[PDB]
C-alpha cells in the first residue's frame, strides 16, 4: 500500500536550533514521518526531517537529523510517505551505516531486499523468552560476581576514561568473533577515530570479509553529529538488530556505546520543542525514552539478543537521572569506579555496586554461587574495616581481623587481569581464564592454602598457575638479593 | 471488591517511586509547575490518597480489609529523599532492605534497627505474641552489648 500524505507540500515556518517548524496547508502528517526539504538552500548537504508534535491541525514542529545551516522560512518540504526506514537483511552485513540508512563506506550500493522504518512497537508478554544462560567472557571479575547471561541486558556504568570502551573491545573480541550469530555495533556519540580502529580491527580479523560473507554490521552517528541523528543511530541499529532476530530467529549481539548520549541528545532536542525541565534538566520524558528504547532490545521466542550497553556518568555522579534510570532495564550492571582505576587495579569493576541476574544456584553452579558470595562478604567485611583502618592504623585490628584483611587485600588483587586489548598500556600479554579455572582459584584463595603466596603475587595476573608462577619468580629473585647481601659480608 | 464483601486482600506496589516519576512526567508535559526535584506541588496527596483506601472494615461493614505493601527505592540508602520521606510519612511501617547487610550475607537483609511496625504486637497471634516479646528484648540486649 501507499501513505495517504504522501508527497505533502508544506512550508518552514519557524527555525531554532535544531527544531523546525512545519505548516502543511492540507494537514499535518502522522507523528514520526520523515520529510524532505526541497528547496537548494545553497546546503551541501540533502535535509531531513522527523516530525516529534503537533502544534495545530496544520503545524507540526520537526527535528532535523543534518546541520539547519542556510535554512529559511517558507522553505518548501514534501513528505515521504512514511516514517524514517532503514535497509534489513543480509544485504547490510559488513557495511557501515547513518543514521538515514545510508551506506557511508563508499563502497558499492547495498541492494537491500526491503527497509523497515526505525520506529516499532516492542514485544508483548506473550512472546517473551524463558531461557537462563551464562555467557562466559573470560574475565575473572566479570564470571564469578556478575555473572552475564546469553540473550540477556549488560550495562557498563562509569565516568570518563575508566575503560568502559577497553572492557567491550575485550568483550568483543572474546565473544563476537567466537560467535556464532550475527554482530551489531551502535555507535551513538563516541569518538570517530574509535570506529575506525574497529572497522580495521573486523576487517584484519576477517569478520567483515568484504571478498566474502561477513557477520556485523556498523552502524555510527559520532560527536561531530548534531543532536538529531545521535536520538536515532541507536532506533536504527536496534531496528536491524530486531530483523536478524525476528525474521531469521538468529542469535545476535547488540554492543551499543554510548548510550548516555541517547538520553543527552533528547534532552537537547526537548530543551529546544519548549518543555519544561526535570530535576538536573533532563526532559521530562527521559523515563519513557528509556523504556521504549530498552523494551525493545529484549530476547523473544523467536531469537535472541545478548545487548552490551556502555553507560557513561557525567561528573562521575551515579545518582544522575540519566544512568540511575537505566539500572531497572539490565539483568548485569558493571560498575567502574575512578578510584579503583587510580590504584592500578584494572578492570576498575566495584564489585559491591555490581549486580547480576543469574547469580542463583538455579541457574549457576552450586560451587559458583556459594565462592562468589564469600568473596562477596570477604569485600564488604574489608571495606567495613577499612574505615577504622585509614584512622588508626592496621596495628589497631584484632587478631582475626588482620587475617581478613589480608585474605581480601589479595582478593582485591587477584581480581585484576591484563587485557589482550590493553596490552599497549599493561605492557603485558593479556590472560584469558576459564570460567572453572577462576572458580577454583577464588574457592582455595578463601580456604586459606595460599596465605603463604606474597600478597604482588595476584596483581596482573590470569588463573592460579600464573600466581605461582609469579610468585616463583619473586622467589627466585628475592633469594638473589638475599645472596647478593649475604655475600657482601 | 473483596474489602467491601467480608474478605481479605493484599496490594502490592512495586513500585510508587516510578509512579512518581510518570506522574511528575504528566504535569510538567500539561505545563503544571514545577516543585520540589521537579515534582507536581500535590505529589504527596497522589500516594496519601492512594494509601488512605486500605483499611480494616469495621464488623458492621463486613469485616474486609486491605493490606498495603508499597516499595520504595533509594539510592545509596539516602532515605532523605521527596517521595520516600512523604511515603515513609503515610504508611503504619517500614521495612528498610540494608544493602551493607544484603551483601554481608543477611538475606533477607532486613535492617531491624532502622525497620519498625506502628501496629506492634495487636497484629501478631497469641502463640507469636510471647516468642517476640522475648526476642525483642534479648535482640535489644544482644544489639547494645554487642
Ligand atoms: N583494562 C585496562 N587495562 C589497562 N588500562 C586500561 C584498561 N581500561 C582502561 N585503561 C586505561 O584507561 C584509558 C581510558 O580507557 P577507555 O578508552 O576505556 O575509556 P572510557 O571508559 O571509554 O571513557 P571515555 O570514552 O568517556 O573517554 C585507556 O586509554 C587506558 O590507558
Ligand atoms: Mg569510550
Amino acid at each position: 500500500p501507499v501513505a495517504d500524505h504522501k508527497g505533502r507540500v508544506g512550508h518552514v515556518s519557524q527555525v531554532i536550533g535544531a527544531v523546525v517548524d512545519v505548516h502543511f496547508a492540507d494537514g499535518v502528517p502522522p507523528v514520526l514521518t520523515a520529510l524532505d526539504v526541497v528547496d537548494k538552500l545553497g546546503r551541501d548537504e540533502p535535509l531531513t526531517l522527523e516530525i516529534v508534535q503537533h502544534l495545530d491541525a496544520h503545524t507540526g514542529r520537526c527535528i532535523a537529523m543534518q546541520t539547519t545551516d542556510l535554512l529559511k522560512l517558507k522553505a518548501k518540504v514534501v513528505s515521504t510517505g512514511g516514517n524514517i526506514s532503514v535497509p534489513v537483511g543480509r544485504e547490510t552485513l559488513g557495511r557501515i551505516f547513518n543514521v538515514l540508512g545510508d551506506a557511508i563506506d563508499q563502497r558499492g550500493p547495498v541492494g537491500e531486499k526491503l527497509r523497515m522504518p526505525i520506529h516499532a512497537v516492542a514485544p508483548k508478554l506473550a512472546d517473551q523468552a524463558a531461557e537462563d544462560a551464562v555467557l562466559t567472557t573470560g574475565i575473572k571479575v566479570i564470571d564469578l560476581i556478575l555473572p552475564y547471561c546469553k540473550g540477556g541486558k549488560i550495562g557498563l556504568f562509569g565516568g570518563a576514561g575508566v575503560g568502559k570502551t577497553v572492557i567491550i573491545m575485550e568483550l568483543i573480541n572474546n565473544v563476537a568473533k567466537g560467535h556464532g550469530g550475527f554482530s551489531v555495533f551502535a555507535g551513538v556519540g563516541e569518538r570517530t577515530r574509535e570506529g575506525t580502529d574497529l572497522y580495521l580491527e573486523m576487517m584484519q580479523s576477517k569478520v567483515i570479509d568484504l571478498k566474502g560473507e561477513s557477520k556485523c554490521v556498523l552502524v555510527y552517528g559520532q560527536m561531530n553529529e548534531p543532536p538529531g541523528a545521535r536520538a536515532r543511530v541507536a532506533q536504527s541499529a536496534l531496528t536491524m538488530a530486531e530483523y536478524f532476530r525476528d525474521v531469521e530467529g538468529q542469535d545476535v549481539l547488540l554492543f551499543i556505546d554510548n548510550i548516555f548520549r541517547f538520553t543527552q541528545a533528547n534532552s537537547e532536542v526537548s530543551a529546544l520543542l519548549g518543555r519544561i525541565p526535570a530535576a538536573v534538566g533532563y526532559q521530562p520524558t527521559l523515563a519513557e525514552d528509556l523504556g521504549q528504547l530498552q523494551e525493545r532490545i529484549t530476547s523473544t521466542t523467536k531469537g535472541s539478543i545478548t545487548s552490551v550497553q556502555a553507560v557513561y556518568v557525567p561528573a562521575d555522579d551515579i545518582t544522575d537521572p540519566a544512568p540511575a534510570t537505566t539500572f531497572s532495564h539490565l539483568d548485569a550492571t558493571t560498575v567502574l569506579d575512578r578510584a579503583v582505576a587510580e590504584s592500578g587495579i584494572y578492570p576498575a569493576v566495584n564489585p559491591l555496586e555490581c549486580a547480576s541476574r543469574i547469580m542463583d544456584p538455579d541457574v549457576i553452579s552450586v560451587d559458583h554461587y556459594n565462592v562468589a558470595q564469600d568473596v562477596v562478604q570477604m569485600l564488604t567485611k574489608y571495606r567495613e574495616l577499612q574505615d577504622i583502618i585509614a584512622v588508626l592504623g592496621i596495628d589497631e585490628l584484632s587478631e582475626e581481623d588482620k587475617l581478613i584483611v589480608d585474605r581480601a587485600r589479595k582478593l582485591v588483587k587477584f581480581l585484576s587481569q591484563p587485557f589482550q586489548v590493553a596490552e599497549v598500556f599493561t605492557g603485558m600479554t593479556g590472560h584469558y581464564v576459564q570460567l572453572d579455572d577462576t572458580i577454583d582459584s577464588f574457592s582455595g584463595l578463601l580456604m586459606g592454602t595460599y596465605d603463604q603466596v606474597p600478597e604482588m603475587a595476584f596483581y596482573m595476573v590470569g588463573g592460579i598457575n600464573s600466581v605461582l608462577e609469579k610468585a616463583k619468580k619473586m622467589a627466585e629473585e628475592a633469594a638473589e638479593l638475599e645472596k647478593m647481601r649475604r655475600a657482601r659480608v | 471488591y473483596f474489602m467491601n464483601r467480608g474478605r481479605h486482600c493484599l496490594c502490592v506496589y512495586d513500585d510508587l517511586s516510578k509512579q512518581a516519576v510518570a506522574y511528575r512526567q504528566i504535569s510538567l508535559l500539561l505545563r503544571r509547575p514545577p516543585g520540589r526535584e521537579a515534582y507536581p506541588g500535590d505529589v504527596f496527596y497522589l500516594h496519601s490518597r492512594l494509601l488512605e483506601r486500605a483499611a480494616m472494615l469495621s464488623p458492621g461493614k463486613g469485616g474486609g480489609s486491605v493490606t498495603a505493601l508499597p516499595i520504595v527505592e533509594t539510592l545509596s540508602n539516602d532515605v532523605t529523599a521527596y517521595i520516600v520521606t512523604n511515603v515513609i510519612s503515610i504508611t503504619d511501617g517500614q521495612i528498610y532492605l540494608d544493602t551493607k547487610l544484603f551483601t554481608g550475607g543477611q538475606r533477607p537483609a532486613v535492617n531491624i534497627g532502622l525497620s519498625v511496625s506502628r501496629v506492634g504486637s495487636s497484629a501478631q497471634n497469641a502463640a507469636m505474641k510471647g516468642v517476640a516479646g522475648k526476642l525483642k528484648g534479648i535482640l535489644a540486649e544482644y544489639r547494645k552489648l554487642a
